[PDB]
């Protein structure tokens, strides 16, 4: 058994972290007070769920998580919320004034004054780990804290835990649920200084989650609660193999091995189905083929793009529910003859399949409906570079006029880091076209 | 606990500030004696942003009333919500400023400023986390204009990293007290260009035309004009006074509204303005909000381009319909929005509408069309300055022509700056 | 009031389409870099599809199908036919072709020579033609010409027995315009054009490519038999009836409609926008050959074709009706022939 | 279309199907960037205080 520490940075990180740990408890049968009647080894144990939950002598199961936000209002919710008893105060960290959507402010001005503290809190959880694997970091691209402080943390983690893996769950900015005009700046600033420090990063485009909530859940104007309940479902699928007995993606290292043959191309595309509305009178349960076929529809991808016009470097199918291997292969062979799945010549055309028999759990009263079987596909497409292209385009439009640049220079950042970060993106886009274009 | 210290200086500043606190106090459920008698917790949620909490559950505005003559503040303390202001927070002199910027900024104002800073320092020290300061004042007089900018430059020295916002009433010959208003207004604009993060330009000519043409008021008064300023000050600060998401604090609003440091002068807009029981649809709120007639800077936005826009809709409406109409206005007029700032129109919703309105919309625009406001002042300025007319009022207070030339040059540069970005 | 942008100033076709749009008083044109657009008449090369469909509250449309180049490239079309089971290697309406990379650069050199040698022994016509132009019956001349260049080439059979018009004894080819809308209906413009050779066909001299290549530029006896070496379906139809006693629809049109359906229906899963965040339509130009047996062959497919001068009005008006207004309606006797499927 | 490495346990099973074969800065350098940015701010604020004193 090897432990995994979750780090939630900024509002988006903390609130999404709240949704996941809510789901984790409902799945592993851990009540809001931390008690777990099924854990027959009180005060300890080396089980699968122990990779995410520490144990006290009293039998409480404490998440191996740290929450960090430069403004105390979002984490004060956790301190007085349903699951307030899950975490001890050391795990929740907050400042006084935030980064104001200013990467430089979160990285330099405010970050420099709280970086050594967060590390000391992580060090406390690491000491409880007998074989730490790495970290899972949740944050937004657009926020001043999620972008600025995260990248500073990622550098320190590489220095203090150089032998440990790091996975990111990053919220890509969407104008429909965002009001900060400078989020393209922060997105590209944080990707530049964080690139060489991340092993595997799952991007979630808020525009994708937003459209799925309106199209599949019939939420006319979705809220962060709707978005985060859905996001944590995908996160649960991705982290299930670390928390449950199995053989595929058993440790954080396996995520890089199976999804990242090229180090700089470490952004897998996530696709999830089915998303059914709980308010629906009653849905006909979809089959293995129908949900597996749905994995190649852009309308259920975490990032809108067209994989038909890229090349695959790796493809991983993670099923939860009543699924047998026989049906999976029967659907794959049906999709190869219909879909356009081009693999890179230096990669084998194949799929790694994981099946967990326990079907997805749904938060009582949430928006999602109980389904008999669900799948999450993790595919490494060169088509995800479309999202970098969109983001780069907005960056160039503003940087050409130096719009808003004075806010960053005023926080001690040098203008040069802009073009330095942008050039790194031009390099990232050149690697993608070398891989999936003839 | 992100507190804001409010300051109101001079005749116009205190008459408008008084009305402002009268409006929001009613929205937050505070009676004239500072007792809360509301029915919704949303009111008290962010109440500490503008109000302190005294013994006995009392709420006392975090406001400082400043003037060089006692006449106006005596009326406030005798007005409706007069008893609500902290008695110590009244700082006034007896000399007066005689509508003279030099007197407010260099002589009469210098004598009184130190005692005003003692009150600012007292209000800030009690703040768990001071956001910044907001100042209501006119630019055409002496105290609000001359001493107002003196307070800004002195408060900046003591809290250099906080945020400084102003509601600044610009003079117009159509609504004029003295001929020297362009002199004072030009001298102040120079200060504001360098020392504030955000300035809401409130043109008395726009307010006048709206009262006469739209509201059908034959003989507008300062009282009528201050009604529009109240409704607008309430609208533009809704983001700060209630539980919200975008532009929640002063620094965040500034980051999304100010792409270039010197270009921080906004055109406020409010809707509706009825001359009254009929319901106003969401499309109507949007068409009026962006229509020039509803704008209070007296600058036709069709003359320039919007760098950034902040919209706020108050009331129980269709947030889905709000997003539709907003996207509709932008998509139907994308030639008046700079195309090199993606997604520069941000919209916010608030469930608490202003008193007596089912719903309303407040509009915050950073448009290059504001340059025509500074053109009016510059033309009026140079008309007298080329003959050095009325300068003796200022030179007699220790000033020199060179100081006037400098202020004039800085405002013309401000205009040329807006002009280059308009193309 | 819909908005559109123009990113191909050289497109005579969409220059007219843009002209008609503004003439409706319900379409406003924006700067080529304004993202708040409903319609994009995009550039030819490197059209940024990845930025479409990401404007909230905007239904965005574009006049190109991402991936359609697989059909509008000499080398890509050869590889598509040979590898697509729908078209198969035994495709009967496509000339025997091969992908030949120059020696200064998979490749089909040996496979090409195996068939070439088989003809040289079977006394059969062994006249080929390379392009990316040189016609030759010796394989040594074909391969040696591609090496002198530095780009991919394709060697396909040359139709030695082409249908010749009379009087004149002259070669020709057929151009059909095909519009595919956002729903993937395949509409065939009722008006084609035959670009004729004003020179008599001479099969004993491939050095003078004036009677073999029927391009409007090479020919331009220009205009002797028909104005601009361009014959339309009315005259060509009456000719087939007077000479061969058959109609254009029976002898040729059925085959052209079959070829167009096969090609587009094949790549449909690869380029369809039925489930995409943006929508696509595209106008195509199919070029065909006809032999003395009235069998139709597919020459190539053009992704940004121009139109015959006489038909710019009718067709461009048609592009607006079924492709642009079908998505953005305004406030017959169709000129198209819907190829159902 | 081959299946490989089929693992089974009480809580599920995993396998791999192959269709076709193939063909940092130190703690010091960080603390320097941080202090450099803090120094450029101190310089900017000193120029402002100098401007205000004038
Ligand atoms: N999916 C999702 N996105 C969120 C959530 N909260 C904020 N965002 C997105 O994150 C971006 C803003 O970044 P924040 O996380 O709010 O900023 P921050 O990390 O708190 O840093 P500060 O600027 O100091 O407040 C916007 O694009 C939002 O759309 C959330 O709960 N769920
Ligand atoms: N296999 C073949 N056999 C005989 N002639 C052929 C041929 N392929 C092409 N041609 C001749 O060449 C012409 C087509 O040339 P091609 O289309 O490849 O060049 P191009 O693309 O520059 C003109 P366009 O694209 O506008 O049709 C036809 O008019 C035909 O006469
Ligand atoms: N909108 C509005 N403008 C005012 C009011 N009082 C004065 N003004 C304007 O402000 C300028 C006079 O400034 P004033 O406030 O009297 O100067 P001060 O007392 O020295 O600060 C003139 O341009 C007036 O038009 C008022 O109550 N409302
Ligand atoms: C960029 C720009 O326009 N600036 C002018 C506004 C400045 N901030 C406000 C300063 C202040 C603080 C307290 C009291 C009064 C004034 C920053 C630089
Ligand atoms: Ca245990
Ligand atoms: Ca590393
Ligand atoms: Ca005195
Ligand atoms: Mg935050
Ligand atoms: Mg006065
Ligand atoms: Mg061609």
């Amino acid at each position: 058994m090897r432990e995994c520490i979750s780090i939630h940075v900024g509002q988006a990180g903390v609130q999404i972290g709240n949704a996941c740990w809510e789901l984790y408890c409902l799945e592993h049968g851990i009540q809001p007070d931390g008690q777990m009647p099924s854990d027959k080894t009180i005060g300890g144990g080396d089980d699968s769920f122990n990779t995410f939950f520490s144990e006290t002598g009293a039998g409480k199961h404490v998440p191996r998580a740290v929450f960090v936000d430069l403004e105390p209002t979002v984490i004060d919710e956790v301190r007085t919320g349903t699951y307030r008893q899950l975490f001890h105060p050391e795990q929740l960290i907050t400042g006084k004034e935030d980064a104001a959507n200013n990467y430089a402010r979160g990285h330099y001005t405010i970050g420099k004054e709280i970086i050594d503290l967060v590390l000391d809190r992580i060090r406390k959880l690491a000491d409880q780990c007998t074989g730490l694997q790495g970290f899972l970091v949740f944050h937004s691209f657009g926020g001043g804290t999620g972008s600025g402080f995260t990248s500073l943390l990622m550098e320190r983690l590489s220095v203090d835990y150089g032998k440990k893996s790091k996975l990111e769950f990053s919220i890509y900015p969407a104008p429909q649920v965002s009001t900060a005009v400078v989020e393209p700046y922060n997105s590209i600033l944080t990707t530049h200084t964080t690139l060489e420090h991340s092993d595997c990063a799952f991007m979630v485009d808020n525009e994708a989650i937003y459209d799925i909530c309106r199209r599949n859940l019939d939420i006319e104007r979705p809220t962060y609660t709707n978005l985060n309940r859905l996001i944590s479902q995908i996160v649960s699928s991705i982290t299930a193999s670390l928390r449950f007995d199995g053989a595929l993606n058993v440790d954080l290292t396996e995520f890089q091995t199976n999804l990242v043959p090229y180090p700089r191309i470490h952004f897998p595309l996530a696709t999830y189905a089915p998303v059914i509305s709980a308010e629906k009178a009653y849905h006909e349960q979809l089959s293995v083929a129908e949900i597996t076929n749905a994995c190649f529809e852009p309308a259920n991808q975490m990032v809108k793009c067209d994989p038909r016009h890229g090349k695959y470097m790796a493809c991983c199918l993670l099923y939860r529910g009543d699924v047998v291997p026989k049906d999976v292969n029967a659907a794959i062979a049906t999709i190869k003859t219909k879909r356009s799945i081009q693999f890179v010549d230096w990669c084998p055309t194949g799929f790694k399949v994981g099946i967990n028999y326990q079907p997805p759990t749904v938060v009582p009263g949430g928006d999602l409906a109980k389904v008999q079987r669900a799948v999450c596909m993790l595919s490494n497409t060169t088509a995800i570079a479309e999202a970098w292209a969109r983001l780069d385009h907005k960056f160039d439009l503003m940087y050409a006029k130096r719009a808003f640049v004075h806010w960053y220079v005023g926080e001690g950042m040098e203008e040069g880091e802009f073009s330095e970060a942008r050039e790194d993106m031009a390099a990232l886009e050149k690697d993608y076209e070398e891989v999936g274009v003839d | 606990m992100r507190e804001i210290v409010h300051i109101q200086a001079g005749q116009c500043g205190n008459q408008i500030g008084a009305k402002f606190w009268e409006v929001i106090s009613d929205e937050h459920g505070i009676d004239p004696t500072g007792s809360y008698h509301g029915d919704s917790d949303l009111q008290l949620e962010r109440i500490n942003v503008y109000y302190n909490e005294a013994t006995g559950n009392k709420y006392v505005p975090r406001a400082i009333l400043v003037d060089l003559e006692p006449g106006t503040m005596d009326s406030v303390r005798s007005g409706p919500f007069g008893q609500i202001f902290r008695p110590d927070n009244f700082v006034f002199g007896q000399s007066g400023a005689g509508n003279n910027w030099a007197k407010g900024h260099y002589t009469e104002g210098a004598e009184l400023v130190d005692s005003v800073l003692d009150v600012v320092r007292k209000e800030s020290e009690s703040c768990d986390c001071l956001q910044g300061f907001q100042l209501t004042h006119s630019l055409g007089g002496g105290t609000g204009s001359g001493m107002g900018t003196l307070l800004i430059s002195k408060i900046r020295e003591e809290y250099p990293d906080r945020i400084m916002n102003t509601f600044s009433v610009m003079p117009s010959p159509k609504v004029s007290d003295t001929v020297v208003e362009p002199y004072n207004a030009t001298l102040s604009v120079h200060q504001l260009v360098e020392n504030t993060d955000e300035t809401y330009c409130i043109d008395n000519e726009a307010l006048y035309d709206i009262c006469f043409r739209t509201l059908k008021l034959t003989t507008p008064t300062y009282g009528d004009l201050n009604h529009l300023v109240s409704a607008t000050m309430s609208g533009v600060t809704t983001c700060l006074r209630f539980p919200g998401q975008l532009n929640a604090d002063l620094r965040k609003l500034a980051v999304n509204m100010v792409p270039f440091p010197r270009l921080h002068f906004f055109m406020p807009g409010f809707a509706p303005l009825t001359s009254q029981y009929r319901a106003l649809t969401v499309p109507e709120l949007t068409q009026q909000m962006f229509d020039s007639k509803n704008m209070m800077a007296a600058c036709d936005p069709r003359h320039g381009r919007y760098l950034t826009v902040a919209a706020i809709f108050r009331g129980r409406m269709s947030m889905k319909e709000v997003d539709e109409q907003m996207l509709n206005v932008q998509n139907k007029n994308s030639s008046y929005f700079v195309e090199w700032i993606p997604n520069n129109v941000k919209t916010a919703v608030c469930d608490i509408p202003p008193r007596g309105l089912k719903m309303s919309a407040t509009f915050i625009g950073n448009s290059t069309a504001i340059q025509e406001l500074f053109k009016r002042i510059s033309e009026q300025f140079t008309a007298m300055f080329r003959r050095k007319a009325f300068l003796h009022w200022y030179t007699g207070e220790g000033m020199d022509e060179m100081e006037f030339t400098e202020a004039e040059s800085n405002m013309n540069d401000l205009v040329s700056e807006y002009q280059q970005y308009q193309d | 009031m819909y908005t559109f942008v123009v990113r191909d100033e050289n497109s005579s076709v969409y220059a007219e389409v843009s002209r008609l749009l503004l003439a409706t008083g319900q379409w406003k044109r924006l700067r080529k870099d304004n993202p708040r657009f409903n319609l994009m008449l995009g550039e030819r090369n490197r059209l940024p599809f990845g930025r479409l469909g990401h404007e909230p509250g905007l239904v965005q449309l574009v006049n190109y199908y991402r991936g359609a180049d697989k059909l509008c490239r000499k080398a890509s079309l050869v590889k598509l036919i040979k590898t697509s089971p729908e078209l198969s290697e035994s495709c009967t309406w496509f000339p025997e072709s091969y992908v030949i990379y120059p020696t200064n650069l998979t490749d089909e050199r040996e496979v090409f020579l195996a068939a070439y040698n088989r003809r040289r022994e079977g006394r059969e016509g062994n006249v080929w033609i390379a392009k990316s132009i040189l016609i030759s019956s010796e394989a040594s001349e074909l391969l040696d010409f591609i090496d002198e260049q530095g780009q991919v080439h394709v060697i396909q059979k040359y139709l030695e027995k082409p249908l010749l018009l009379e009087p004149g004894h002259r070669k020709f080819d057929i151009r059909s315009w095909v519009l595919v809308d956002h729903l993937y209906n395949i509409y065939l413009y009722r008006e084609g054009v035959l670009r004729t050779s004003s020179e008599p066909y001479n099969s004993a001299n491939f050095q003078d490519k004036t009677c073999h290549l029927t391009n409007h530029c090479i020919q331009k006896n220009y205009g002797r038999y028909e104005e601009g070496n361009e014959m339309f379906f009315e005259e060509f139809n009456q000719y087939l009836m007077d000479a061969l006693n058959t109609t254009l629809e029976n002898s040729i049109l059925l085959q052209i409609k079959h070829i167009i359906r096969s090609c587009l229906m094949c790549i449909e899963p690869a380029i369809s926008t039925k489930h995409l965040h943006y929508q696509s339509f595209q106008l195509f130009g199919f070029d065909f050959m006809v032999d003395e047996e009235l069998k139709v062959w597919l020459i190539e497919v053009n992704g940004a074709p121009a139109c015959a001068q006489k038909l710019y009005a009718e067709l461009c008006q048609g592009i607006v009706d079924v492709a642009i207004s079908s998505v953005f309606p305004l406030a017959p006797t169709s000129i198209f022939i819907k190829l159902h499927h | 279309m081959e299946v490989i490495e089929l693992n089974k346990c009480t809580s599920g099973q995993s396998f791999e199907v192959i269709l076709k074969p193939p063909s940092d800065p130190s703690l010091e350098e960080i603390q320097k960037k941080l202090e450099a940015a803090e120094e450029r701010r101190k310089y900017q604020e000193a120029e402002l205080l100098k401007h205000l004193a004038e």
